[PDB]
């Protein structure tokens, strides 16, 4: 194991094929939950000069 | 989630942030406290 | 020595080394000092407020 | 340093005594900048495939 440099890449390309007569309807789903963060507050604090 | 939660220390780093420089500014401001800022001491009871 | 100061003072317990006689805080300040009259081991705490 | 006292000693050494006023400036900048990176990424990169 080293260290590399290299140039990003922007995701994984993935082309569509569009038609002017074609649909596409899902036939099965999943239920995944997702989580998420946000602060809310601080600690006070109080100084005497 | 349990799972991803438990095992991987940086998913709460939103929250451990806001403790962290709020704890920085304190340390930094007793710091000062001890530099002379251009005079001969930096102890208030020294000088009188 | 010239160290004024305010403060309650106690017997201590933090292990001095047998050359030294001040303790610092992180604050940079003196909270426990060897008295030179005998050797012993005190804190300087400074009285409630 | 350089901004305050470009290629001095002498003024290099003054300024050593107001203390860690120069260390909190370059934190400060340096909070921002990594940040605006946060922003072009939030706004842009909604799509990843
Ligand atoms: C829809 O997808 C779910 C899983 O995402 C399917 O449930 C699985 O079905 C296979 C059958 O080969 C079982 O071996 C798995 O144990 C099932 N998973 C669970 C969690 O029970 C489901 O059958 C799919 N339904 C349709 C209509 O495609
Ligand atoms: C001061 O006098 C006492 C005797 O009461 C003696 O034990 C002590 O060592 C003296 N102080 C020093 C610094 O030697």
């Amino acid at each position: 194991q080293s260290i590399i440099a290299y140039t990003m890449s922007l995701g994984a390309e993935n082309s569509v094929a569009y038609s002017n007569n074609s649909i596409a309807i899902p036939t099965n789903f999943t239920i995944s939950v997702t989580t998420e963060i946000l602060p809310v507050s601080m600690t006070k604090t109080s100084v005497d000069c | 989630i349990q799972d991803s939660l438990s095992s991987t220390p940086s998913a709460l780093g939103k929250l451990q942030d806001v403790v962290n420089q709020n704890a920085q500014a304190l340390n930094t401001l007793v710091k000062q406290l001890s530099s002379n800022f251009g005079a001969i001491s930096s102890v208030l009871n020294d000088i009188l | 020595n010239g160290l004024t100061g305010t403060g309650v003072l106690t017997e201590s317990n933090k292990k001095f080394l047998p050359f030294q006689q001040f303790g610092r805080d992180i604050a940079d300040t003196t909270d426990a000092v060897r008295d030179p009259q005998t050797l012993e081991i005190l804190d300087i705490t400074p009285c409630s407020f | 340093t350089m901004y305050i006292c470009g290629d001095s000693t002498e003024c290099s050494n003054l300024l050593l005594q107001y203390g860690s006023f120069c260390t909190q400036l370059n934190r400060a900048l340096t909070g921002i900048a990594v940040e605006q990176d946060k922003n072009t990424q939030e706004v842009f990169a909604q799509v990843k495939q």
